[PDB]
C-alpha cells in the first residue's frame, strides 16, 4: 500500500518480469525436449543437418509443435554428472553407427549405461540405427562378418514380425534386424515399463527423421500418460 | 622409466601418509568433547524465492547480503531482492543448460556457465538497463561446474575438463590453468583473501591452488566416490568436503588431514551442496534426499534437519553476514531460511 | 379447514400381500442390473484387449 | 404399518460418511496449495472434484444439524425460519452433486486431452482455461443448483436433472473405452503375445461403477417418485430413499480414492503432510 | 614420460610444505569458533526485529 | 420447501388438502 516511488517502480519491475516468465513458461511447457545422444561415428551430424530444415541445440517444429534437440559433443567421454541435468527430457534419442560393426558392442554398452542409469529412469530411447544404406552395402559384400564380431549372429533368423523395405535382399534384413534386437536384448531386460525403446532404421539423407521423432514422442507421452492413470 | 617413475610416486606418497600420521595427533573428536552441543538448532523458511521455470542447479548471494542470483536449467538467471522478493532481473541465457553461477563481489556483474563450455558475464549496470552479455569466456574443453568471482576482472571456473583456470575477462583470456585433476572439477571455494581457492573433483580428491603462483599446493583423501560440493570455512584454514556418498569431511590446509567425517547411518544420499554458516560452527549440507542437513562443524552431529523441498536440494547459499541461508532446489524454488 | 394445501406426499401404504411379484421388484431388478452392466463393461473391455 | 416402512438410518451414518468425506477431501485439497509442485490442470480438475464432494459432505452436516434443531425445537416447525433454510442447504446439495458430475466430465476430457493431444496438450489446457472452464462449470452448477432447488419438483426439471446422468455417462464412456483402445493398440507394440491388460479394464471398471452405483439409484428414486408414486413397487423403492442418499455420498469417500490418491505425486503430498 | 614428470613434481612440492599437528589445527580453529560462537546469527538467533527479514 | 428433508426429492407434492 504505502510504498516509495523506488518501491513501487521495483514491484512493477517484478511484475512486468513476472509477465516475460509467464511467456516464457508457455514456450517452455509447450516444447519437447530431446537428448541427441550418440558414438563420434553415429551420424548425429548428419541427423542434426538433414532436419536444419558444447551443447548444440537445434530447434525444429513439425505439425506445430516445438522441439528442443541438444547434442552433447565437445564433452569428456564419460556422460556421467551431466546426464543427470537431463533427467526431464521427454525423449533420448540414441543414434548408433550400425555399419562399423567392431564399435557395435561399444554401443551396445554405452545403451546399457543409458538406460541402466539410476536416473533416466523415467526416459525413453529412440534408436536410431543410422546409415542402414552402408550396412546394406558392407553386408552384402563379404570381408566383413557378424560372427567374427558377434557369433550369435549364425544362430539368428529373422524376426517374424520384419518388415523389410522393398528392394532389399533377406540378408540385409537378417544383420540389420540382428542389431535391433541385439539393442532391444538389453533393453526389453529391465524396461520395468516406465521407460520403452523405440527403434527405428534411418538413413544420413532420410527426410522422416524427424516425423519419426513426433510420432515416437507422441507415443511416449501418451504412455506415460495412460500409465499414469492405469489405463496400460 | 615408468617403473621407477612408478616407485618413486608410490615412495613419496607413503611419505605423506606416515607425515599425517605423525601430525595425526588427539583427533578433533576428543577435542570437541569439551564443547558445549549448540542445541536442536531450527530455521523457517522467511521467503520462497518462486519464478523459476525448472530445476535451479546454482545460487549465489551478492555481499550486500540482499540480493542473491540463481540459474535454471530453462536458462533463466534471475537476480532477486531477498528482503522484498521482488525480481531485480532475468537474463535470458543463450545456452539452456546451466551448472553454475555466480556473483561478482562488487555486484557490478553476474556470471554463468554450464553444458556449453563458456562462462558468460553479464554485466547488471550498464546502458541504464537491458543486462546484456559483456564477454562469453569461451576456449574450455568441458562443462564448467562452478565459476566464482575474484574480483571484477577475474573469474576462476571448474570444468568437467579436468582443469580449472583463471580468466582476465577484460583480455578474455585463461591467465593461468590449474591442471592436475584425474576427474572432472565440480566445485571451487575461493578463500576469503582470494590468494588460494580449493577444488573438487569427480576423482574423489580434493586440491589447494595457489592463484598467482599457477600450482596445486596440497592435495586431500579419503572422501569415497566424488565431490559434489567444497566450501571453504570462515578463516581460510580449513574447507568441508561435499561427498557423493553419504559423507561431508572438513580438510584442514596446514595440518593437511582429514580433521573430521560429517556422517550417519540414515543418510544414504549424496551431498550436493555444502557451507559454512558465520563463525563457521554449523556446517550446512545440502543432500539428494530433498533435504538440508545442518551439521555442527566441530562436535560433528546433526544439530538440525531443513525440509521444504519436494526434489534435490541443488544450492546453499550462505548470506555474507550469516543472517540466511539459501536453498534451491530442483522443485523450482528457492527458499531463504533464518533462525 | 385447509385447502389446496401442496405438501410432501407419504408413501403409500404397500401391502405386499396384493402385490403379485415381489415387493422389492424393481429394487431387485435393478441392482442386478447395474451388476450385469459392470460385468458386461469388464469383460467387454477384457475382450476388446484380447481382440 | 405397510410392508415396506420407509427405512430411518441413524444419524450416525450420515455423521461418520460426512466426517470422513470432509477431512479426506480437504487433505486432497491440502496436498494441492502446498505443494506448488502439484500445480498443473489435471491437479486443478481434480480439486474441482474434491471440492464437489466437500460441499456435499458439508451439505449433510449442516442439514443434520438443522434436523437436530428443528428437532428438539430450536427452530419453528415450519415458516420461513425452515423452508428457506431447507431451500439453501438443499441448494448446496445439488450444486453440490452437478459440480461432482461435472468435474469428472472434465477430469475425463482432460485425460482425452492428454492421451489423443498428447504434443499439444499443454498449449490446449492452459491454467488460463483450467481457470475459465472451472469458473464456467461451477456458474453453471451453482446457477442450476438454484434453478433445480427453487423449482425443484416440476416435471421438467426432474427430465434434466435425471439426464445429466446417463448423458454424462455415456460420454465419460466414449473418452474412456476410446483412451482404453488406444492403450490396447500400445500394447499391440509393447509385447508380441495377446496380453488382454487387466489394470485398464480394472480401472475404467472401478471408476464406472463408482459412478453410476453412487448415482444411479438416486437417479431412479427420483423418477420413479416423479413418474410414479402410486404403483406399489415404486413405493417399495422409494421407502429405501435414504439408503440411496448414502450411496450418492460414498462418492464422496471413494472419489478421492479412484482420482486423486492414484497419483502418486498426491501420495507423496500426503506423505509430507503427515 | 612428460606426465610421469610432472606427477613426480607435484608429489615433491606437496611433501615440502610444512606440516602442523593436528591439536594445533583444531586449537585454532575452535578458538576462531568461540570468538564467534555469539555473533554467528544462525548459531544464536537474533532478536526478530533485528533480522532483516522479520 | 415444505420440510426439512435428509435429501432432495425425497417424496412427491400433491394436494393434500384438509
Ligand atoms: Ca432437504
Amino acid at each position: 500500500c504505502t510504498l516509495s516511488a523506488e518501491d513501487k517502480a521495483a514491484v512493477e519491475r517484478s511484475k512486468m518480469i513476472e509477465k516475460q516468465l509467464q511467456k516464457d513458461k508457455q514456450v517452455y511447457r509447450a516444447t519437447h525436449r530431446l537428448l541427441l545422444l550418440g558414438a563420434d561415428n553415429s551420424g548425429k551430424s548428419t541427423i542434426v543437418k538433414q532436419m536444419r530444415i558444447g551443447i548444440f541445440e537445434t530447434k525444429f517444429q513439425v505439425d506445430k509443435v516445438n522441439f528442443h534437440m541438444f547434442d552433447v559433443g565437445a564433452q569428456r567421454d564419460e556422460r556421467r554428472k551431466w546426464i543427470q541435468c537431463f533427467n526431464d527430457v521427454t525423449a533420448i534419442i540414441f543414434v548408433v553407427d550400425s555399419s562399423d560393426y567392431n564399435r557395435l558392442q561399444e554401443a551396445l554398452n554405452d545403451f546399457k549405461s543409458i538406460w541402466n542409469n539410476r536416473w533416466l529412469r523415467t526416459i525413453s530411447v529412440i534408436l536410431f540405427l543410422n546409415k542402414q544404406d552402408l550396412l546394406a552395402e558392407k553386408v552384402l559384400a563379404g570381408k566383413s562378418k557378424i560372427e567374427d564380431y558377434f557369433p550369435e549372429f549364425a544362430r539368428y533368423t529373422t524376426p517374424e514380425d520384419a518388415t523389410p523395405e522393398p528392394g532389399e535382399d533377406p540378408r540385409v534384413t537378417r544383420a540389420k534386424y540382428f542389431i535391433r534386437d541385439e539393442f532391444l536384448r538389453i533393453s526389453t531386460a529391465s524396461g520395468d515399463g516406465r521407460h520403452y525403446c523405440y527403434p527405428h532404421f534411418t538413413c544420413s539423407v532420410d527426410t522422416e527423421n524427424a516425423r519419426r521423432i513426433f510420432n515416437d514422442c507422441r507415443d511416449i507421452i501418451q504412455r506415460m500418460h495412460l500409465r499414469q492413470y492405469e489405463l496400460l | 622409466e615408468l617403473d621407477q617413475l612408478r616407485q618413486e610416486a608410490e615412495q613419496l606418497k607413503n611419505q605423506i601418509r606416515d607425515a599425517r600420521k605423525a601430525c595425526a595427533d588427539a583427533t578433533l573428536s576428543q577435542i570437541t568433547n569439551n564443547i558445549d552441543p549448540v542445541g536442536r538448532i531450527q530455521m523457517r523458511t522467511r521467503r520462497t524465492l518462486r519464478g523459476h521455470l525448472a530445476k535451479i542447479y546454482a545460487m549465489h548471494w551478492g555481499t550486500d547480503s540482499r540480493l542473491l542470483v540463481s540459474a535454471s536449467q530453462d536458462g533463466k538467471l534471475i537476480i532477486w531482492d531477498s528482503y522484498t522478493t521482488n525480481k531485480v532481473h532475468a537474463i535470458p541465457l543463450r545456452s539452456s543448460w546451466v551448472m553454475t553461477c555466480a556473483y561478482a563481489p562488487s555486484g557490478n556483474y553476474v556470471a554463468c556457465g554450464g553444458l556449453d563450455n563458456i562462462c558468460s558475464i553479464y554485466n547488471l549496470k550498464t546502458r541504464e538497463g537491458n543486462v546484456r552479455v559483456s564477454r562469453e569466456l569461451a576456449g574450455h574443453t568441458g562443462y564448467l561446474s562452478c565459476c566464482r568471482f575474484l574480483d571484477d576482472n577475474q573469474i576462476v571456473t571448474s570444468s568437467g575438463d579436468t582443469t580449472c583456470a583463471l580468466w582476465d575477462i577484460e583480455t578474455g583470456q585463461q591467465t593461468t590453468t590449474f591442471t592436475g585433476h584425474t576427474g572432472d572439477v565440480m566445485s571451487l571455494s575461493l578463500a576469503p583473501d582470494t590468494r588460494l581457492f580449493v577444488s573438487g573433483a569427480c576423482d574423489a580428491s580434493a586440491k589447494l591452488w595457489d592463484v598467482r603462483e599457477g600450482m596445486c599446493r596440497q592435495t586431500f583423501t579419503g572422501h569415497e566416490s566424488d565431490i559434489n560440493a567444497i566450501c571453504f570455512f570462515p578463516n581460510g584454514n580449513a574447507f568441508a568436503t561435499g561427498s557423493d556418498d553419504a559423507t561431508c569431511r572438513l580438510f584442514d590446509l596446514r595440518a593437511d588431514q582429514e580433521l573430521m567425517t560429517y556422517s550417519h547411518d540414515n543418510i544414504i544420499c549424496g551431498i550436493t551442496s555444502v557451507s559454512f554458516s558465520k563463525s563457521g560452527r554449523l556446517l550446512l549440507a545440502g543432500y539428494d534426499d530433498f533435504n538440508c542437513n545442518v551439521w555442527d562443524a566441530l562436535k560433528a552431529d546433526r544439530a538440525g534437519v531443513l525440509a521444504g523441498h519436494d526434489n534435490r536440494v541443488s544450492c546453499l547459499g550462505v548470506t555474507d553476514d550469516g543472517m540466511a541461508v539459501a536453498t534451491g532446489s530442483w522443485d523450482s524454488f528457492l527458499k531463504i531460511w533464518n533462525g | 379447514s385447509y385447502e389446496y394445501y401442496l405438501d410432501y406426499l407419504d408413501l403409500i401404504p404397500v401391502d405386499e400381500k396384493k402385490l403379485k411379484a415381489h415387493k422389492h421388484s424393481i429394487v431387485i431388478a435393478f441392482w442386478v442390473s447395474l451388476a450385469a452392466f459392470v460385468v458386461l463393461l469388464f469383460l467387454i473391455l477384457l475382450y476388446m484387449s484380447w481382440s | 404399518n405397510s410392508d415396506c416402512p420407509r427405512v430411518v438410518l441413524p444419524e450416525e451414518i450420515f455423521f461418520t460418511i460426512s466426517i470422513v468425506g470432509v477431512l479426506e477431501n480437504l487433505i486432497v485439497l491440502l496436498a494441492v496449495f502446498k505443494n506448488k509442485n502439484l500445480q498443473a490442470p489435471m491437479y486443478f480438475f481434480i480439486c474441482s472434484l474434491a471440492i464437489s464432494d466437500m460441499l456435499g459432505s458439508l451439505y449433510k452436516i449442516l442439514e443434520n444439524i438443522l434436523i437436530i434443531l428443528r428437532n428438539m425445537g430450536y427452530l419453528k416447525p415450519r415458516g420461513s425460519f425452515e423452508t428457506t433454510a431447507d431451500d439453501i442447504i438443499d441448494s448446496l446439495f445439488v450444486l453440490s452433486l452437478l459440480g461432482s458430475i461435472f468435474s469428472l466430465s472434465v477430469i475425463a476430457a482432460d485425460r482425452y486431452i492428454t492421451i489423443f493431444h498428447a504434443l499439444r496438450y499443454h498449449s490446449i489446457v492452459t491454467m488460463r482455461r483450467t481457470v475459465v472452464v472451472l469458473t464456467v462449470i461451477w456458474t453453471f452448477c451453482t446457477g442450476t443448483g438454484i434453478t433445480m432447488v427453487i423449482f425443484s419438483h416440476h416435471v421438467p426439471t426432474v427430465i434434466t436433472f435425471t439426464s445429466l446422468f446417463p448423458l454424462m455417462l455415456v460420454f465419460i464412456l466414449c473418452l474412456y473405452v476410446h483412451m482404453f483402445l488406444l492403450a490396447r493398440s500400445h500394447t499391440r507394440k509393447i509385447s508380441t503375445l495377446p496380453r488382454a491388460n487387466m489394470k485398464g479394464a480394472i480401472t475404467l471398471t472401478i471408476l464406472l461403477g463408482v459412478f453410476i452405483f453412487c448415482w444411479a439409484p438416486f437417479v431412479l428414486h427420483v423418477l420413479l417418485m416423479t413418474f410414479c408414486p402410486s404403483n406399489p413397487y415404486c413405493a417399495c423403492y422409494m421407502s429405501l430413499f435414504q439408503v440411496n442418499g448414502m450411496l450418492i455420498m460414498c462418492n464422496a469417500v471413494i472419489d478421492p480414492f479412484i482420482y486423486a490418491f492414484r497419483s502418486p505425486e498426491l501420495r507423496d503430498a500426503f506423505k509430507k503432510m503427515i | 614420460i612428460a606426465q610421469a614428470r610432472k606427477l613426480v613434481e607435484q608429489l615433491k612440492m606437496e611433501a615440502n610444505i610444512d606440516r602442523i599437528k593436528v591439536s594445533k589445527a583444531a586449537a585454532d580453529l575452535m578458538a576462531y569458533c568461540e570468538a564467534h560462537a555469539k555473533e554467528d546469527p544462525l548459531l544464536t538467533p537474533v532478536p526478530a526485529s533485528e533480522n532483516p527479514f522479520r | 420447501s415444505y420440510s426439512m428433508e435428509h435429501f432432495r426429492w425425497g417424496k412427491p407434492v400433491g394436494k393434500k388438502r384438509r
